[PDB]
């Protein structure tokens, strides 16, 4: 390895591929040679890995320590430079050994480089050679699952041995949230004992990758209570893990869950999908319009009230009004304008009758210009919707999912509120249910099942608000005759 | 008048004449797109009755 690697000055030079070819080759000839050495206990064991080796990198004359292995990283997911020949700025340097932040990262290569199909390639490319590196990685390095690697643990830490063979108390004065305290306490610290000690399993607690906490802690701890068949939850919890064993009483409520599960996928088989087909007709013919400004006023733009932090998040890449000017873009990381109802300049409210401005939709314009508008918005709906139901089964929950489809699909809250109060409420339905959409295609859905009891489409100009009848899904199509 | 005035109805309109004609037309024709030209139909119909 060399010490010392200048990014720019590979990334431009036609020597990019090369250069990545024999470090990923030096790396995994590396980890080849010698094993990996687990200590099982804090102070971890000493490994020589030209990965976790230090090298100085050079952004445009400023040095950075980084490792070997974010190196080539780094070089693998900056390959949009070698291509388009433009220089890496220190600005689009992140953090590569918190993979979180690569989604951001691939978010500021789109921005940059103007969505284009160009860099939509190049992004293909990138998690393809990621994800072919990573095999290299994991057929080298190794990665392996046993219950010695459990108990190598226990005999040097005794706290794991002690959560290993952790037994309830038998107080009839527990409950059913006593115990499910006691489940997240050891869990807890079950998975920071494994993030702070040399053991096999330290990759896979600190990744994420094939980790599920509630299962994790049944097998290694305990179990816990369980629910009957209607939902009950059974007087006698499971006072055992899976790898130490159960009980007869414990195999029972076992099977009932287990028999649970069976009965409710064949009542789950139930998928009407009548609303998918109705809200799909109405919005296919909604189209965009390549004008800058349709051209409406304050009082016509619709006004949302920022409740929540959850109200802002679907109003991004819009426009607002602040209270010095005038039109200007949403940020939604300032929580100021939480508990303040802003002016939106709305897909509903946007004159031109052949389609919406860039304004009123949002900057998503260029973004979702190739694709169908309204077909964009009626999937987003739908397939949350159709999949919150199904998994709500299992388990008030389901109430917003219904309360939702009444808003659209019903008269009862259309034929008495405004469009200001319809989105808002749409908004406070999907808030609960945990529908994550931006507003503009919830607004589009509205836009469409809102006719104009006037029947002018460019009379939005006018300061006053126009006439008009909110319908609903079916209602609508039935009204075009 | 009470029959004719609802609830919901906002005092601007009330001197509006065209609300009225529309308000009209509505229990002819279902559709609030039409309404308005229906209920001027009605009123020449009206006209004519005598
Ligand atoms: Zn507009």
């Amino acid at each position: 390895m060399e010490k010392t690697y200048n990014l720019n000055d590979i990334l431009l030079s036609n020597e990019y591929e090369k250069i990545k070819e024999d470090i990923k080759e030096e790396i995994i000839n590396d980890m080849a040679s010698k094993k990996v050495k687990y200590s099982n206990t804090s102070e971890f064991a000493k490994n020589d890995f030209l990965k976790d080796e230090f090298i100085d990198l050079v952004v445009d004359g400023e040095t950075y320590e980084i490792t070997y292995g974010n190196l080539i990283t780094l070089l693998i997911v900056a390959r949009p430079f070698n291509h388009f020949k433009v220089p890496m700025t220190e600005d689009l340097l992140f953090d590569l050994s918190d993979l979180k932040e690569y989604q951001n990262y691939y978010t500021t290569l789109l921005e940059h480089f103007g969505y284009s199909n160009e860099i939509k390639s190049i992004i293909k490319d990138v998690i393809s050679e990621l994800a072919i590196f990573s095999g290299d990685i994991n057929v080298t390095f190794g990665n392996t699952v046993s219950i010695k690697s459990l108990i190598d643990l226990g005999n040097k830490v005794k706290r794991f041995r002690e959560l290993l063979h952790y037994r309830l108390p038998n107080d009839e004065a527990l409950e059913f949230n006593d115990i499910e305290a006691i489940i997240k306490k050891n869990l807890d610290e079950i998975m920071k004992i494994l993030s702070e000690t040399d053991n096999m399993l330290r990759y896979y607690i600190d990744s994420g990758a094939g980790i599920n906490s509630k299962q994790f802690g049944q097998v290694l701890s305990l179990v816990g209570s369980k629910p009957d068949l209607f939902g009950k939850i059974i007087p006698y919890p499971i006072n055992t893990s899976f790898l130490r064993g159960l009980d007869v009483r414990s195999f029972y409520i076992n099977a009932l869950g287990a028999r649970k599960a069976l009965i409710t996928n064949y009542q789950q088989v139930r998928n009407s999908g009548y609303l998918t087909r109705k809200i799909s007709m109405l919005l296919m013919d909604t189209k965009l319009i390549d004008l800058d400004d349709c051209g409406s006023h304050e009082n016509n733009y619709l006004s949302i009230n920022v409740e929540n932090k959850d109200v802002l998040k679907r109003f991004s890449k819009r426009s607002y009004l602040n209270n010095n000017g005038e039109l200007v873009e949403i940020d939604i990381n300032d929580e100021s304008l939480i508990g303040q109802v802003i002016k939106i300049p709305s897909p509903t409210t946007c004159a031109s009758n052949e389609g919406v401005c860039r304004k009123c939709y949002g900057k998503l314009f260029d973004i979702n210009k190739d694709l169908n508008i309204g077909m964009i918005a009626v999937l987003l709906l739908t397939d949350p919707l159709t999949q919150r139901l199904l998994s709500a089964k299992h388990l008030e929950l389901s109430k917003p999912l219904r309360e939702i489809k009444d808003l659209i699909e019903t008269n009862k809250y259309i034929k008495d509120h405004n469009v200001n109060e319809v989105v808002n409420y749409f908004i406070y339905l999907l808030n609960e249910s945990g529908i994550n959409i931006q507003s503009v295609h919830s607004e589009l859905i509205i836009r469409e099942m809102m006719k104009l009891d006037d029947s002018d489409r460019t009379q939005f100009k006018n300061d006053k608000m126009p006439d008009y009848e909110i319908f609903r899904i079916t209602d609508a199509n039935l009204k075009g005759d | 008048l009470l029959n004719c005035f609802n609830t919901r109805i906002k005092i601007d309109k009330i001197y509006e004449k065209d609300y009225w004609v529309k308000k009209l037309g509505g229990y002819f024709t279902t559709n609030n797109s039409n309404k308005q030209e229906k209920g001027e139909g009605i009123i020449l119909s009206f006209e004519r009755i005598l």
